[PDB]
């Protein structure tokens, strides 16, 4: 097993990486068996499994010593790849050393090279990437199904086929090999991944108290007249084949804006609200630029608009972006930015035209998806007077006479006013920082500001400056393991408070009445470290800067 | 100009010499920082403000956050241990260490039945140094209240009852200030115990007190053996002390007071500014369309939005690294000043130091201490001479018995030998004019005589040999 | 990088002075600085090497129990019609009276008493209220 | 006194392989980590 | 009286700002009077001060 | 605005003087390059195709 | 730092042609140098390890 990379290889060290280390199914192959089957990523059979996780497979891994003993039932062909165009590609080795090529109809498309005498792993992702011994040597079109028939024959060697999925994990590497894998799949393991440490020392660690996802949207805007415009942009794509047969998108493709003031070249929003849509039309032609044929097979294309040089995306204009001015143009005079208009096909996406945008930031004009919907006492994705973010909005009983909205030193929204009645709303984060108490590799409790279960901890108590969640049975006189200030946490998760050291007191120079003189002695040994020197570094300035 | 003084007393025993004689009290005040106010920062939240998409980009910098958080956590841990090993109390001393305890008779040992209370004479000064129950907050002295008046809960930050203030607003950005109240409370008990112990008669068990004046007399004997037992000079020293504290308390509510106030406010201002500077950087759009990650994602599709967020991520990690470096530098600075505070307590408060000039400018008598923001205040009570006594010193005595001539020198090098009006030999320490008659056990017999020796006669010999 | 390096070197220079003072005062000599060489009554110190510095082993005396004595602030003596006081010459010693009614001196750091003698006292003009009256039995041993 | 000493060193050696030992180990590793980073 | 802003509002703190705090004329209005007039910026009358 | 002293950067010791902006070096150790390069063969390694 | 030959699995290492060195300068002259490469530098021909 190897880590997969697109470039350089790690020789040693710990890294957090996204790797196909989740095993949906493991199919072991006996010393004398033919591993012949047909595999599909989008719904695998999973009939030959040594626990089975039924899911979409991202990568198929062939973990075998591809020595001079591995033969195929398909002869020259090692693999046969069924891609998204209905196209079949073949990976085959010939003895005119066994030299592998990528083939299509019978001819060779690429020369990959000979197989090394040291191949221990082949992984094929569904996106067409082929990894050999961890390195992405070559790629094909996306793959739906892979046919194979592999055997070691009489050698009596065994190997495995693994069906895997991608996940985040902390992996320890030594001599370009995997030695230890920790999955980032639990509250404690997430700390291990964050700290790049598979073995945590006792202490406190910052964590998020919670995660969010899937929320209501809340939009608050100042009142105005309803005046809504639909903007229908029609793009007529011209498609032709080139000599190799791949599609080429014509620079003659046309953009038609809604009609405004007799002329069309230019279009402007002259309404309070608007929505913009792109209607994609495809026509094909020969090589005389005669776009009178239908698109089919490959010359199928969808007109899409990209960002280009604008500080906004075309598709996001249907959110609640606001402007004082917004115009589209087919001529770069006054343009502030431009969008890239492209023909998106089964694979390649290519630019045919540019659409010019003239705009002024402001608030007179708002794009809409089709308002002031506010969702209270719950976590929401808000857009309030142009300020966006995620948080919980609550009604307060406070009064502030001036202003419309209030922000923090960091620029974050802290509250706002409802202009219809003077009510002040506060906005807080849905999630806060928390301190996880970790003892002997486990979370035994946490310090939080929100009275809510976190990190799998269900028991709790309230202290003066925080809530404390634990594994301890809350509705102690235990020794703390980890401590800060006067707050200590015991092995069983109990929280205790710590006093200050007591002593008998110092002997005073008193010779006036009854007095106590130290009499019965023993030995105590105290140990301390003092730094004497640093480790000096000499730097060659010219070499550091100029290598 | 530059301050003028009379000069230091030199170890001269050869001719006319001056010995400090008439003393009063001077109180000098200094502030030493003991601890900083630690900050715990949530790297992911500071850089990525609760945004699941930014958080994924940030894993490419997982080692950057690991370093930042580890460095701050380790700094705070080491400081915590250093302070815990410094502060301690004595239960009996702590019982006596209050104004009400000092003003009562019930805790006094019966052999002192002739004294109305503990430090009655000195109470006019001590009342503003010792803790009092009739005070602000709990168990603090008048001076401590003044310093703290001139210069925290997170449960409320998620209440949503009003608009957040500065502290909760920082909390929302991943900035947590760790509890420092306990260190303030510990420091108050620490200094109170040290003061109470001055008058604690025994370590066996029982808050049994002796008078403050008695404790002071013991300290005077360490400066110089006191011989004028019939000279009740104590009231004068007590009055000078009470007046000095009066002027100090008034000054807080005296160049030394001005220095303390300047240093104390500089410490609080530096910490405040250092952390507020961190927050302002979150408004920085590092050549990005916006400083707000949420606004970027609501405007651009991921292929472009991530490119903009990436600029903010590297900019914010850089600012955060600068913060950590400055924080660690200050912790090293304070560690050094902590060692000084510790040495001052151990050598000025808990013992009688032999280090000249260490415990203030003058001849040290005793030291008291109070808590202060991020540290403590030392009150150095020293003896200040107003006039000197001139004596005629002898470098040694030349004596003879029959045909044998020899010299006698003073065994204790710290004493001046001089001859009185009665022609008798006396010894006096050089720090205070406290003479006693010389006797035979105070001299060393040596083979010869120097040119500065005085010739002994039969009248002196029986008292010096 | 250079600025950070120079800052740390200054920090270490200060800690080097402390290490040097600890060797000179705790290891190579017997310090009179209370509380300097660890917490307790210092007896001796040993040292070892450590990465970038050194380790000090401070061996101190730790009392487990105290001895109570009845101390005297001084002795009031008389010869004929002349009254005078005797005080202890060495301020670091406690004067106390034993069960044999004899006078002893002991250091305050350890209960290590010795009989008092005449050379341990200073004769002064008067007596305080806390002085103990001497008798003919004691006088030959204290004057 | 000798026995108490021998026992104290025994516990220190074991602790390295006692709050003062924990403090030493923390400070020593902080020094090496700082220079490395 | 309030500070004028184009965006967010300051709840507390000290700031140096450019504000219309210079009073050229103050025209008080009695409990039962009609504040009826015509005002021009480029040369005000200033009769009710 | 006049030339008083010229040191040429034409030797192993003079190169140190130029780098240090010092015509009179104090005794000590100075970082130098062990050698210079120029005029080499080119080596190209690419995956087969 | 190194690379593999895909035809046979051989690993190659890559190092600098030149390295940093410490020149020992006494009274305005180079009297020796500290280097990692066993090669003449700075006009110095004698050496020890
Ligand atoms: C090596 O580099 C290539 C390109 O730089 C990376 O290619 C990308 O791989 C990811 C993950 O396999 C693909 O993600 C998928 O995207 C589709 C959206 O079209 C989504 O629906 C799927 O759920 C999934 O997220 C991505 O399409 C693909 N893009 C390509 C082919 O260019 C590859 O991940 C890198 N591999 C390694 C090991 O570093
Ligand atoms: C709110 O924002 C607007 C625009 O961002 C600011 O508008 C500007 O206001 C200033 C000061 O009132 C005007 O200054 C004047 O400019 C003319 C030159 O044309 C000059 O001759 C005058 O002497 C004076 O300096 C400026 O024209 C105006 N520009 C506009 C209307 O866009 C407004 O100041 C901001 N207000 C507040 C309270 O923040
Ligand atoms: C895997 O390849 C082997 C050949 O190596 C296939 O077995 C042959 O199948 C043909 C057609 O039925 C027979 O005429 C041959 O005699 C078989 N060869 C042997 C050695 O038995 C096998 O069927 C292939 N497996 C799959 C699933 O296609
Ligand atoms: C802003 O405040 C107004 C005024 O109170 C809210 O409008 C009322 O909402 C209730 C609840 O649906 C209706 O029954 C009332 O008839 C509304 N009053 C009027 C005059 O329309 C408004 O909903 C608040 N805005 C937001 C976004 O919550
Ligand atoms: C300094 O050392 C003394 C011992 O001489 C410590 O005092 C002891 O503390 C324990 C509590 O941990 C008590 O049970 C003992 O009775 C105390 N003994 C004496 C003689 O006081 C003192 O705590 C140490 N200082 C610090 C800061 O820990
Ligand atoms: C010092 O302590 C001793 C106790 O060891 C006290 O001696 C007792 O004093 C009372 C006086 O009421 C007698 O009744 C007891 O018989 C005495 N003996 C014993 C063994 O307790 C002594 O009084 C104290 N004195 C001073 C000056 O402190
Ligand atoms: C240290 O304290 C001494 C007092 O013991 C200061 O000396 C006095 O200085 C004033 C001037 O401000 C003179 O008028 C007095 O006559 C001096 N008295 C003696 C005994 O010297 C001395 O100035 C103080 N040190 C510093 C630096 O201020
Ligand atoms: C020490 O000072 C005294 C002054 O108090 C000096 O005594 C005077 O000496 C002169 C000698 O010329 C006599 O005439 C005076 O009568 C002496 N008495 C007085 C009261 O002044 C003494 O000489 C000085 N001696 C030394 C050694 O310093
Ligand atoms: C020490 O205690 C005495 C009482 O024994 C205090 O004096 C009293 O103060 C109250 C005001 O609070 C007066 O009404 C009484 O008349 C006073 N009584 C006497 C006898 O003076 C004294 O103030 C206390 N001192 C301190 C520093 O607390
Ligand atoms: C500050 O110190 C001065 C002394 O330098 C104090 O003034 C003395 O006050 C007493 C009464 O307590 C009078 O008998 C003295 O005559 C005063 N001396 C002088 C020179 O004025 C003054 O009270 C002190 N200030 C405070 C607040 O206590
Ligand atoms: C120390 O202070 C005392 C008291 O002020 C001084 O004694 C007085 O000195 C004056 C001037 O010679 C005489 O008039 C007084 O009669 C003395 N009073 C007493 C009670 O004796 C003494 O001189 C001062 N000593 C020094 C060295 O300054
Ligand atoms: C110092 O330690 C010694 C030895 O443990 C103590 O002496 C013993 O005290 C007990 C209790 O009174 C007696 O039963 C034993 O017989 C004593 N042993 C001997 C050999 O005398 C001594 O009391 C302790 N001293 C103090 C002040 O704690
Ligand atoms: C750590 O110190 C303890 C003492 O506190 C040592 O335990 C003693 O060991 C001796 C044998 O050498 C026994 O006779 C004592 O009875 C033990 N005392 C106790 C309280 O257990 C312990 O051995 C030391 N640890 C090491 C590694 O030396
Ligand atoms: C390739 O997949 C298509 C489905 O998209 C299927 O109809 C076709 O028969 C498959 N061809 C081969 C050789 O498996
Ligand atoms: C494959 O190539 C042959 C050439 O003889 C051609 O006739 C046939 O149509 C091609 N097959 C496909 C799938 O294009
Ligand atoms: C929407 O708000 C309601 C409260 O009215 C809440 O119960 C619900 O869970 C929220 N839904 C989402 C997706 O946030
Ligand atoms: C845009 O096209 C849609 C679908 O054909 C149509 O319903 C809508 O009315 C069109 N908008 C305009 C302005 O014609
Ligand atoms: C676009 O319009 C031009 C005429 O201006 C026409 O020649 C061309 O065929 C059109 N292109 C498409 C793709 O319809
Ligand atoms: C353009 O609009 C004008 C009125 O402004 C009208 O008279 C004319 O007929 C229109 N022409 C076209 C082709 O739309
Ligand atoms: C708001 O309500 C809370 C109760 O949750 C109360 O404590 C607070 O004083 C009220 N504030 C105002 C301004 O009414
Ligand atoms: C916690 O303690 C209560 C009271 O004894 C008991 O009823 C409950 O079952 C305990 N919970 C757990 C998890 O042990
Ligand atoms: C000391 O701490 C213990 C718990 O460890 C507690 O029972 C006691 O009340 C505390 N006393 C003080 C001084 O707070
Ligand atoms: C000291 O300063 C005063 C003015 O405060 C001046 O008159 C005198 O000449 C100065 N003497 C010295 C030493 O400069
Ligand atoms: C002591 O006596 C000798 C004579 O034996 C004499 O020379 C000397 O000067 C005398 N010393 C003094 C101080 O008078
Ligand atoms: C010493 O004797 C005197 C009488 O001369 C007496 O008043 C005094 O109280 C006695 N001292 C003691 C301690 O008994
Ligand atoms: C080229 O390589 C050869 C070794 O085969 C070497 O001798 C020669 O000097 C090199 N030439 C250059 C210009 O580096």
């Amino acid at each position: 097993w190897f880590l997969l990379t697109n470039s350089s290889t790690v020789v040693s060290g710990k890294l957090v990486t996204r790797q196909p280390l989740v095993v949906n199914c493991l199919w072991p192959v006996p010393s004398f068996k033919e591993a012949a089957s047909t595999f599909c990523f989008e719904g695998a059979g999973f009939d030959q499994c040594n626990a089975v996780l039924n899911n979409t497979v991202d990568v198929i891994r062939f973990n075998l010593n591809f020595t001079a003993d591995v033969q195929s039932g398909m002869g020259a062909t090692v693999f046969s790849l069924n891609t998204t165009g209905g196209v079949i590609l073949e990976i085959s080795c010939y003895n005119d050393p066994r030299y592998c090529y990528v083939l299509y109809n019978g001819t060779t498309l690429k020369y990959l090279g000979t197989l090394p005498p040291s191949v221990k792993e082949i992984a094929i992702s569904k996106w067409g990437h082929f990894y050999i011994n961890g390195y992405n040597f070559f790629s094909t079109f996306p793959i739906d199904c892979i046919s194979f028939n592999l055997t070691t024959g009489a050698s009596g060697a065994f190997w495995t086929i693994a069906y895997t999925s991608y996940t985040e994990a902390l992996v320890q590497v030594e001599n370009t090999a995997i030695k230890k894998v920790t999955y980032c799949n639990s509250h404690i393991n997430n700390i291990k991944c964050s700290q790049l440490t598979a073995n945590l020392q006792n202490g406190f660690y910052p964590v998020a108290s919670s995660e969010v996802g899937l929320v209501n949207k809340s939009v608050v805007l100042l009142p105005s007249f309803f005046a809504h415009t639909t903007v229908n942009i029609t793009i007529d794509l011209g498609m032709k084949r080139s000599g190799y047969g791949q599609p080429i998108a014509s620079p003659l493709s046309n953009i038609t804006l809604p009609m405004q003031d007799n002329n069309t070249d230019v279009y402007c929003i002259r309404s309070n609200q608007f929505s913009i849509y792109v209607h994609s039309t495809c026509k094909s032609s020969l090589w005389d630029n005669v776009f009178n044929q239908d698109c089919t097979d490959v010359l199928e294309a969808t007109a899409v608009i990209k960002t280009g040089t604008c500080p906004f995306s075309f598709d996001k204009l249907n959110n609640h972006l606001t402007f004082n001015k917004f115009c589209l143009s087919l001529s770069p005079v006054g343009a502030n930015c431009k969008f890239d208009v492209a023909a998106r096909t089964r694979t390649n996406e290519q630019v045919v035209r540019s659409l010019y945008v003239i705009y002024e930031e402001g608030d007179n004009i708002v794009g809409v998806p089709s308002l002031s919907v506010l969702h209270l006492d719950s976590c929401t994705d808000y857009n309030i007077y142009g300020r966006t973010g995620v948080g919980v909005i609550r009604q307060t009983n406070s009064t502030l006479l001036s202003g419309l909205y209030y922000t923090s030193l960091s620029g974050d929204l802290l509250g706002f006013k409802n202009v219809s009645d003077g009510v002040i709303y506060s906005v807080t984060p849905c999630d806060v920082s928390a301190q996880a108490a970790v003892i002997d590799g486990a979370i035994v409790g946490a310090m939080t500001s929100i009275n809510s279960e976190l990190l799998g901890l269900t028991h709790w108590t309230t202290t003066p400056n925080f809530y404390y969640y634990s594994i301890y049975n809350y509705t102690v006189d235990c020794e703390p393991i980890i401590t800060y200030s006067n707050i200590g946490v015991c092995k069983n998760g109990a929280l205790v408070f710590i006093n200050v050291t007591h002593s008998d007191g110092d002997v005073q120079p008193i010779s006036t009445g009854n007095v106590t003189i130290p009499t019965n002695f023993t030995i105590s040994v105290q140990v301390e470290y003092i730094q004497v020197y640093t480790t000096p570094v000499s730097i060659d300035c010219a070499r550091y800067v100029c290598n | 100009n530059v301050t003028h003084s009379d000069g230091d007393v030199q170890p001269i025993s050869t001719g006319n010499v001056t010995i400090p004689t008439n003393f009063t009290i001077s109180v000098q005040v200094e502030y030493i920082q003991v601890y900083t106010t630690p900050v715990s920062i949530d790297c992911a939240r500071y850089v990525c403000n609760g945004n699941p998409r930014c958080n994924k980009l940030l894993t490419q910098y997982v080692s950057a956050c690991q370093t930042i958080e580890q460095a701050l956590a380790m700094g705070a841990r080491l400081e915590n241990m250093e302070v815990d090993s410094m502060l301690f109390v004595s239960e009996n001393a702590l019982k006596l260490a209050s104004v009400e305890a000092f003003n009562s008779t019930e805790n006094l040992d019966p052999i002192y039945k002739e004294w109305p209370n503990i430090g009655g004479s000195w109470l006019g000064g001590l009342k503003d140094i010792l803790p009092s129950h009739n005070s602000k907050r709990k168990y603090r002295s008048a001076i401590e209240d003044l310093l703290f008046d001139k210069v925290e809960d997170y449960k409320r930050c998620t209440g949503g009852y009003d608009i957040a203030d500065l502290v909760c607003a920082q909390y929302y950005n991943g900035i947590m200030v760790l509890p420092g109240v306990a260190n303030d409370d510990k420091m108050t008990m620490y200094t109170a115990s040290l003061a109470g112990g001055i008058t604690l008669g025994a370590l066996g068990g029982g808050a049994v007190a002796i008078p403050f004046a008695v404790a002071v007399q013991a300290r005077l004997n360490y400066v110089a053996l006191q011989t004028d037992v019939l000279n009740k000079n104590q009231q004068i020293l007590a009055n000078a002390f009470n007046q000095a504290i009066g002027n100090i308390t008034q000054a807080f509510g005296l160049a030394t007071v001005a220095k303390v106030l300047a240093k104390v406010q500089d410490v609080v201002n530096t910490q405040g500014q250092a952390l507020s500077h961190l927050t302002v950087q979150l408004q920085n759009n590092f050549q990005a369309i916006s400083s707000s990650i949420s606004d970027i994602y609501n405007r651009l599709d991921p292929p472009s939005a991530d490119a903009q967020v990436d600029r903010l991520i590297t900019g914010r990690l850089t600012a955060l690294n600068a913060f950590v470096s400055q924080t660690l530098t200050r912790q090293a600075e304070v560690r050094a000043s902590r060692q000084l505070a510790k040495d001052k307590v151990n050598e000025c408060v808990r013992s009688q130091s032999q280090r000249f000039g260490f415990c203030g400018n003058g001849t040290h008598l005793f030291s008291l201490a109070n808590a202060a923001p991020n540290g403590m205040i030392f009150f150095h009570t020293v003896l200040l001479p107003t006039a000197y006594q001139t004596v005629t010193a002898c470098s040694g005595i030349c004596a003879s018995d029959g045909d044998r001539t020899f010299g006698l020198v003073v065994k204790d090098v710290q004493l001046t030998l001089f001859r009185n009006l009665d022609d008798k030999f006396y010894l006096t320490p050089r720090t205070m004019y406290q003479p006693r008659a010389a006797t035979s056990s105070d001299f060393v017999q040596i083979e010869g005589c120097d040119v500065l020796f005085v010739n002994a006669t039969e009248i002196d010999l029986p008292s010096i040999i």
